[PDB]
C-alpha cells in the first residue's frame, strides 16, 4: 500500500544498491556477460548496461527513477552510463551514517552537495586540453568505442566519418557552440557496397520513391522548390467528404477539382524547376502535372528536412504554390540523383557547401553488418560531439575517482562538523570503479586498490591509473585511455542529484 | 536483493547451472559420435519416428528443456551452417571446457584468467594445424576417403559403398576448370516401393507429372525439348466480349469459340513439330508447365509427343538450364530457337505412381541423385548423409588442404599445448591445460562407443613418439594406435579449424556470465 | 537382495564417502598450516579451552563424527611418534591424492591402478629427497632456522626466538659423545605468576617443594647432598612391640618414646654434617624425599642445613646423578658414600609459591626448560611447541640431513615426477599425474593462510627455473617466490620421507574400500 519512517530511505538503498549489483560487472573492456531468461524460455546473453535494466522488471519506483536517469543519460551521451548507476548505488550504499547513526538526510545532502562542487573542481585540474585541428588525436580518442568492435578493420573511416560529420553540424558562431545530431545529422541505410563504401553525403538525402519514370535521372544544376500546402483540390474548413449522386452536378465537381489542381501546377512549373518537394501529400491527379512536366514528384518531408533544403541549394518556403516567387529556385546545387543504388531508391541533393548540416551515407554488405556500423558510428559521434563542446579530457581506467577521492580526503582535514564523515564516504565510493575494474581483470583488488592509492598520493594524480585488460597498473599518459571532462561531470552530477533524491523521500505515498 | 515476481542467482553458483547444463548435454551426444557410436530418436509427438546421429538434427529439431543448453543448440545451427560437420564434437568440446574450467574455478580463480588462456591456446592450436594439413591434389581415390569417412557416422556400414560412389560422381560432373561449385546442382530424389540399397544415380532430371494418354511413347532416344508455361486447358475469352448467349448450349458454343485461341495454338506447336524433324527415327517433348486439355493431349500424342503438365517451379527451373529450351509464355512467338535438345527421354514406371527421366544429357549442369527405401525416415536418414557427403567432399575439393581425424589432430594439439609456455600471463596457462585436456574428450568417447576403455586407448596413442612426423587416431575395430593418414581416414580443414573458433567463443560467453535474471519470466 | 539389520553399499559409493570424507578433514586441517595459519579451538565441555595448531592434538585429543575420519586420525598418532611433525600436510595431501583419484575414477579407471602409480611415484620422490638433502654440519646457526622453523608454526612470532635459543642449547647440553640424544635428559617445568615470554633454560633441576623454615639458608653455593627415603615424621613402632594406652595422656607417652625412632637419626645428618667437611667455608643439603617433621626441619636449619621433603621419584633419580649421592633407605647405615656434590642451591620466589633450583652442577648429564606463563591453557600450548621443537633439532642430529622447505620439495618432485613414464604399464601414469598435483597443495594452502592468490603464488614458484640447481619456496609475508636455503628455512629429512610412505600407504588402503558393511551399528 504505502511505505513511512526509516524503512523508505533504507528500501530505496536496497533497491538502487540491487540495480547497481546487476552492473557492477558490465563496466570495462573486458565486461562480463548476463543471462536473461525470457518469459517464453529464451535466453539473451547481451552485455550491455542499458539493454539489461531495459528489460528487467522492477517494483520498486526507487528502480524505476535510477533506470528513467540511465535512460535520459543515453539520449544526451552514448558513455560512461553504467558508471552513473554504479556510483549512484555505492554513495547511496553508505547506509551507516544514514540511518545506524541517526544523522538527518539533509546532514548527508548538505555533505553530498558539497563535495560535488569540489569533485567538479578538481577533475578540471587533472584534465588536459586537446587539438582538435589535428585528427590524429581524435582517432585514439575515438578509439574507445571502436575497440573490440567489428568496424576496427575500417577504424580510421569510422572516425573521418564522425568527426568530420560533427564539425559541419557545429554552428560556433552562435556562440554557445549547439550540437545537433538527431537533426542536422540524420542517418539513412544504402544496401549493396561493402564497409568501405561508407562516407558522409554533404547534403541532404531523402528516402523518396521513385513513382513514375519521368522524372530528372542525372542533373549538374538542380532547382528544389518547397512549399508546405498540398497539391491537391480546396476542401472546406471541416473534413466533410463530398458525396454526389447526380451524374450532371459530376463534371461541375470534377472541373473544380482539375482546374484548381492544373492552376497550381502551372504556377509551380513556371521557374523551369526539376523536383517538387512538398511537405504534404500529393494527389493522382497533382502527379499526372509532375510527370507531364518531366520533374521529380517528392512529398512527406518534415519541416526540419526541408529547412537543411533550403540552405543546401538556396530554396524558400512558401505557404502555397500559388506565391512562389523566383527566388524559391535551388541555383548552386551539385547534382539531383534519383538512381537505385542497391535496389532502393536515393534522393541526392548534394552540393559543395556545408549548410549546418549533413547525411551520412551507411554502405554494406548486408543488414546485419549495417546495423553493427550504425549503432557504431553514433557513439563515435556523440564522442565528437562531447570532445568539441569542450576540448578537456580527464586521466581514465579509474584514475580520475582516485584523484578526486585523494583531494576529498585531504581537504576533509579542514572539515570541522559531522560533514566530514560522509564527505569521507563519498571519496571511498569513487574507488568502486577500479573495483570492478580489477575485479572483472581477476587480480587482486585489495592490493592494486591500495597500492594504487599510494601512487596518487606521491606521485601526481593526472596518471597511474589501472588497465583493465592486463589487469596492472599504467598512466594513462602511456596508454590512450582519455575519456571527456563533459562526461564525466554529468556522470559525477547525475549519480550525486539522483542519491540526493532517493535521499529526500520519505514516504511512497499512493494517490491520484 | 530482488524485487517481487522475480529471480536472481547473485553468488558464483549460476555459473555452475551452466555449467551443469553443458555437461548434461554432453553426455546426451557423446553416445553418437562416430560410426559405432549409438542413435537417437526423434519421437514428433503425432507419431513420426526419426532415427538420426547428426548433432544439428538432435539439437535444432529436438526441443531441449533446460534454458541454458538451448542456446549451445543455435551454435550447432550456426555450426552446420558454415561446415556442414562437427556439431557434435562442438558440444563435446564445450562441455570439457567448462567441466576442466570448474576444477580451477572452484579453487578460487577468476573465468576471465581461463578465457584468455584458451584465446592463447587457440592460435598455438590454429598454427599447428597449419602444420598438420595435408595439401595433395584431390583424386577419386582421396574423396572417397572422405566420403567414407563422413559416410559410416551417418549408416549401418551397408550403404557405404552404394552412397560413396554416388556421392563422389554426383561432384565431379559439376566441377572442372577450377570453377566455383554449388551443391543446387544435385537433386535429391526419394522413391518408395525399392531396398534401402537400390540407391544410383541420375545423370539427367526426375519430373513429377508424367503424359496422359494411352497412345504415348515409354521412352524417347531423342527430341527437341520445348519450355512453355501457356495454359494449354479451356481458358477466357482472349478478346474484348463476353458470354452473349440465349441457352446452355449456345454457351456452349461460344466455349469453341474460345477453345479456337488454344486449338489453334496446338496446331503451331504441331507445325514446329513436323518442321524440327520430324522425320523418322525423331521425336518431340513438350515440358508445359500448365495444364492441357484432353482434346488437346490426342493431337499431339497421335504426333509421338511425349507431353507434360502440371510441373513444378524447381521442375522447370532445372529443365531450362539442363535442356537448355526457353520459356514461350505465348504461342504467338513460337520459333525455333527457343528450343532445346537432350538424349533418351523415358518415364520408368513404378508399382503406384511414375516419374519422367530425362537422361542421357551432354553437360546439364544440373544432375540428379535417386534415393530409394522402404519406410519414410529411413529416405530422410539417407538424404541427411549425402547431403553430409558433398558437403564434405566440396570442402575437401574448395579448401584443397585435409587434416586425418580419430583424434590424431587433437591429441597432436594438445601435446603441442602442454609443450608451450606461458606468453600473455602467468596464470593463462591453467587455461591452455583446460583446453589442452578438453581436446582430449574426442579420442576418449571414441574409446567408449566403440566398447574399449576410455585410459587404455588414450595412453597408446599419446605413447607413439618418434624422430618424424607421427599422428595416430583411435581404431574402432582394434582399439590401437592407427595412423589416420595410412588407413584412409582424412577430415576437413575447415571443420577443425571452425571448432576452435566456435569451442572458444561460445566456452568463454558462459564463463562470463555473472548473474542469471528473470525478465519478466 | 539384502538381510534384516543389514545394510551396504556395493557400487563406487563406498569410495565417494571416503573421499567426501578426507576432503572435509582437509578443509579444515588446511587453516593452521604454517606461522600465518589461523588456530582451532579445543573445548573439552566441561569449560576447558586450549588453542593448537599441531594436527595431532586436533585429532588425538578431538572427537570426529566421521567413521572414516577417525581411521585417518590414527595415522596422524602414527607419524607424531615416529618424526613429531608432519601430521598436518600428511592430512592434506591424503585429501588432494583421493580428489585428484575421483577425478579419474569417475572416468572409469580402476582404483587398484591408481594405486599403482603412487607406488612409482612414491619411489621415484624418495630418490628425489636424497639428491636434494643438504648434509651440512649441525651448528648453532643451522638449528637455529630448524628450531625457528618449528617454533613458529606453534606460537604467536614473539616466543619464537626466546624459545629457539631454548630449544637449540638443551638439545646441546645433552648431545655430547656421539650419543643418541634422549628426551628423558630434559624435563619440563611450568610456572605461572610470570608472563610469556620470562621462559629461560635450567642448567639442573627443579623440585615443586622446598625449605620452608625461617632459620635455612636463602642460597647455598656448595653442599654435600645427602639422597635418602627415609620419613622424619611420626610412624609406626618399628620393634618388636606397638602401641598401648589407657587415655590422652598416656597416648602422648607413645607420641614422646614412638619419636625416639626418628630423633636418634636426626642428629645422625648433624653427625655426617659435621663429619665430612664440618668446618667453615663448607655447607650440607639433604635432598630426603620422604616427609620430614617440622622439629626435624627446625633441628637442622639451626646447624645451617637445607632439608627438602616431598619429591617424586623421577627427581631423587636425576638429583643422584647431579650430586652423586646413592640413596639411603635406613639411616643406621650412614656413611659419606650417600653424599654427591653441586654448586649453587637457591631458592626463586614467586608471588605467592616458591620454588627449589639446583643450578650448577658437576656433572648431571641432563638439564630442566622451565616454562612460566600467566594462563593455564598457554602453559600446555608453549609446551606443545618445545616438545614439537625438540624432536625438531633431535631428528636433524640423529639425521644429520636436512632439506628445503616452503613447498620447494613439494614444487621440485611434482616437477619430477611429470618428467618420468612408468616401467609396469601406461595407465599408471595418471596415477603419477594425481601424485604430482597432490604435492602441490602444501604450496597452494601456504598461499591462502597468509592471504595471497592461491594461482598466483603457485605459478610463480613453479615457473621460477634456471640452468643450475635452484631451490623455490613460497614467501608468506610477500606472496613472491623464495629460495629456502637463502632465508634459513629448513626442514627434516624423516619427515618427508616418512610423509611419502605415509599418505601413499593410507590415501591406497582409503581407495581399495569397495565396500563398506555394517557389523550390527
Ligand atoms: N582500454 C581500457 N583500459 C582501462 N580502462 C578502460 C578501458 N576502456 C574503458 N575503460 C574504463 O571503463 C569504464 C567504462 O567504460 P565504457 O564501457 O565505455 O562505459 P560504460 O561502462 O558506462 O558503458 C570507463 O570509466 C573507463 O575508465
Ligand atoms: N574409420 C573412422 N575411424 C575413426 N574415427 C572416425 C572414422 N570416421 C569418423 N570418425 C570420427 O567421428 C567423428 C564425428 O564425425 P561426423 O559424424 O562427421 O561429425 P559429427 O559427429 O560432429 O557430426 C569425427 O571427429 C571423426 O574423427
Ligand atoms: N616463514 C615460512 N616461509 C615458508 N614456509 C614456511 C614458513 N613457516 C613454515 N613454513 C612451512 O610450513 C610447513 C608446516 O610446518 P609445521 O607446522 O612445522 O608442520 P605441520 O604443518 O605439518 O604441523 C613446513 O613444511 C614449512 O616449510
Amino acid at each position: 500500500k504505502r511505505e513511512s519512517g526509516r524503512k523508505v530511505q533504507s528500501g530505496n538503498i536496497n533497491a538502487a544498491k540491487t540495480i547497481a549489483d546487476i552492473i557492477r560487472t558490465c563496466l570495462g573492456p573486458k565486461s562480463m556477460m548476463k543471462m536473461l531468461l525470457d518469459p517464453m524460455g529464451g535466453i539473451v546473453m547481451t552485455n550491455d548496461g542499458n539493454a539489461i535494466l531495459r528489460e528487467i522488471q522492477v517494483q520498486h519506483p526507487a528502480a524505476k527513477s535510477m533506470i528513467e536517469i540511465s535512460r535520459t543519460q543515453d539520449e544526451e551521451v552514448g558513455d560512461g552510463t553504467t558508471s552513473v548507476i554504479i556510483l549512484a548505488g555505492e554513495m547511496l550504499s553508505v547506509a551507516e551514517h544514514f540511518l545506524e547513526q541517526q544523522m538527518h538526510p539533509t546532514v548527508v545532502i548538505s555533505a553530498y552537495r558539497k563535495a560535488l562542487d569540489d569533485m567538479i573542481s578538481t577533475l578540471k585540474k587533472i584534465s588536459i586540453p586537446v587539438d582538435i585541428s589535428d585528427s590524429d588525436m581524435m582517432l585514439n580518442i575515438i578509439n574507445s568505442s571502436i575497440t573490440t568492435k567489428a568496424i576496427s578493420r575500417w577504424s580510421s573511416l569510422a572516425c573521418n566519418i564522425a568527426l568530420d560529420a560533427v564539425k559541419m553540424v557545429q554552428f560556433e558562431e552562435n556562440g554557445r557552440k549547439e550540437i545537433d545530431i538527431k537533426k542536422y545529422a540524420r542517418v539513412e541505410k544504402i544496401p549493396g557496397g561493402i564497409i568501405e563504401d561508407s562516407c558522409v553525403l554533404r547534403g541532404v538525402m531523402i528516402n523518396k520513391d521513385v513513382t513514375h519514370p519521368r522524372m530528372r535521372r542525372y542533373i549538374k544544376n538542380p532547382r528544389i522548390v518547397l512549399l508546405d500546402s498540398s497539391l491537391e483540390y480546396k476542401k472546406g474548413e471541416s473534413q466533410t467528404d463530398i458525396e454526389i449522386t447526380r451524374e450532371e452536378d459530376f463534371t461541375r465537381i470534377l472541373q473544380m477539382e482539375e482546374e484548381y489542381i492544373q492552376q497550381l501546377c502551372e504556377d509551380i512549373i513556371q521557374l523551369k524547376p526539376d523536383v517538387v518537394i512538398t511537405e504534404k501529400g500529393i494527389s493522382d491527379l497533382a502527379q499526372h502535372y509532375l510527370m507531364r512536366a518531366n520533374i521529380t514528384a517528392i512529398r512527406r518531408v518534415r519541416k526540419t528536412d526541408n529547412n537543411r533544403i533550403a540552405r543546401a541549394c538556396g530554396a524558400r518556403i512558401v505557404s502555397r504554390p500559388e506565391e512562389l516567387r523566383e527566388d524559391d529556385v535551388g541555383t548552386g546545387a551539385g547534382l539531383l540523383e534519383i538512381k537505385k543504388i542497391g535496389d532502393e531508391y536515393f534522393t541526392f541533393i548534394t552540393d559543395c557547401k556545408d549548410p549546418k548540416a549533413c547525411t551520412i551515407l551507411l554502405r554494406g554488405a548486408s543488414k546485419e553488418i549495417l546495423s553493427e556500423v550504425e549503432r557504431n558510428l553514433q557513439d563515435a559521434m556523440q564522442v565528437c560531439r562531447n570532445v568539441l563542446l569542450d576540448p578537456q579530457l580527464v586521466p581514465g581506467g579509474g584514475a580520475s575517482e582516485m584523484a578526486v577521492a585523494h583531494a576529498l580526503t585531504e581537504k576533509s582535514k579542514a572539515m570541522t562538523g559531522v560533514e566530514q564523515w560522509p564527505y569521507r564516504a563519498v571519496a571511498q565510493a569513487l574507488e568502486v570503479i577500479p573495483r570492478t575494474l580489477i575485479q572483472n581483470c581477476g587480480a587482486s583488488t585489495i592490493r592494486l586498490l591500495t597500492s594504487l592509492r599510494a601512487k596518487h598520493t606521491q606521485e601526481n594524480c593526472e596518471t597511474w591509473g589501472v588497465n583493465g585488460e592486463t589487469g596492472t597498473l599504467v598512466d594513462m599518459k602511456e596508454l590512450g585511455i582519455w575519456e571527456p571532462l563533459a562526461v564525466k561531470l554529468q556522470t559525477y552530477k547525475t549519480a550525486v542529484e539522483t542519491a540526493v533524491l532517493l535521499l529526500r523521500i520519505d514516504d511512497i505515498v499512493s494517490g491520484h | 536483493t530482488l524485487n517481487p515476481k522475480a529471480e536472481v542467482a547473485r553468488a558464483q553458483a549460476a555459473l555452475a547451472v551452466n555449467i551443469s547444463a553443458a555437461r548434461g548435454l554432453q553426455d546426451v551426444l557423446r553416445t553418437n559420435l562416430g560410426p559405432k557410436g549409438t542413435m537417437k530418436m526423434l519421437v514428433s509427438g503425432a507419431g513420426d519416428i526419426k532415427l538420426t546421429k547428426d548433432g544439428n538434427v538432435l539439437l535444432h529439431e529436438m526441443q531441449i528443456q533446460h534454458p541454458t543448453a538451448s542456446l549451445i543448440a543455435k551454435v550447432a545451427t550456426a555450426q552446420d551452417d558454415i561446415t556442414g560437420d562437427g556439431t557434435t564434437s562442438n558440444v563435446l568440446i564445450i562441455g570439457e571446457l567448462l567441466k576442466q574450467a570448474d576444477l580451477y574455478i572452484s579453487e578460487g580463480l577468476h573465468p576471465r584468467i581461463i578465457t584468455e588462456g584458451f584465446e592463447a591456446a587457440k592460435e598455438k592450436a590454429l598454427q599447428f594445424l597449419e602444420e598438420v594439413k595435408v595439401s595433395r591434389e584431390m583424386d577419386r581415390e582421396t574423396l572417397i576417403d572422405v566420403a567414407r569417412t563422413s559416410l559410416r557416422t551417418k549408416v549401418h556400414a551397408e550403404l557405404a559403398d552404394v552412397l560413396t560412389e554416388a556421392v563422389v560422381d554426383s561432384i565431379l560432373a559439376i566441377k572442372k576448370q577450377d570453377e566455383p561449385i554449388d551443391l543446387f546442382m544435385i537433386e535429391i530424389m526419394e522413391m518408395k516401393h525399392k531396398s534401402e540399397t537400390d540407391t544410383s544415380l541420375i545423370r539427367g532430371l526426375v519430373l513429377d507429372h508424367g503424359a496422359r494418354h494411352p497412345d504415348m511413347k515409354k521412352r524417347v532416344e531423342d527430341a527437341y525439348i520445348l519450355t512453355c508455361n501457356v495454359s494449354l486447358e479451356y481458358e477466357k475469352t482472349e478478346v474484348n466480349s463476353g458470354f452473349f448467349y440465349k441457352s446452355a448450349e449456345e454457351r456452349e458454343k461460344l466455349v469453341k469459340a474460345e477453345r479456337k485461341f488454344i486449338e489453334d495454338r496446338v496446331k503451331k506447336i504441331i507445325e514446329l513439330k513436323r518442321k524440327v524433324c520430324g522425320d523418322s527415327d525423331k521425336g518431340f517433348v513438350v515440358i508445359n508447365q500448365k495444364g492441357i486439355d484432353p482434346f488437346s493431349l490426342d493431337a499431339l500424342s497421335k504426333e509421338g509427343i511425349v507431353a507434360l503438365r502440371r510441373a513444378k517451379r524447381r521442375n522447370m527451373e532445372r529443365l531450362t538450364l539442363a535442356c537448355g529450351g526457353v520459356a514461350l509464355n505465348s504461342f504467338d512467338d513460337l520459333s525455333p530457337d527457343c528450343l532445346g535438345h537432350a538424349g533418351l527421354v523415358y518415364e520408368y514406371t513404378l508399382g503406384e505412381e511414375k516419374f519422367t527421366f530425362i537422361e542421357k544429357c551432354n553437360n546439364p549442369r544440373s544432375v540428379t541423385l535417386l534415393i530409394k527405401g522402404p519406410n519414410k525416415h529411413t529416405l530422410t536418414q539417407i538424404k541427411d548423409a549425402v547431403r553430409d557427403g558433398l558437403r564434405a567432399v566440396k570442402n575437401a575439393i574448395d579448401d584443397g588442404c585435409v587434416v586425418p581425424g580419430a583424434g590424431a589432430v587433437e591429441v597432436a594439439m594438445a601435446e603441442a599445448l602442454i609443450k608451450h609456455k606461458p606468453s600473455v600471463k602467468g596464470r593463462a596457462q591453467l587455461g591452455v591445460q583446460a583446453f589442452a585436456d578438453a581436446l582430449l574428450i574426442i579420442p576418449k568417447v571414441l574409446a567408449q562407443n566403440s566398447g574399449f576403455d576410455l585410459q587404455e586407448t588414450l595412453v597408446k596413442i599419446q605413447a607413439e613418439h618418434s624422430e618424424s612426423g607421427q599422428l595416430v587416431g583411435v581404431d574402432l575395430n582394434t582399439g590401437e594406435p592407427m595412423v589416420a593418414a595410412e588407413v584412409g581416414v582424412w577430415d576437413n580443414y575447415c571443420v577443425k579449424k571452425q571448432l576452435l573458433h566456435s569451442c572458444t567463443v561460445i566456452a568463454t560467453n558462459i564463463l562470463l556470465v555473472d548473474e542469471i535474471m528473470r525478465a519478466g519470466m
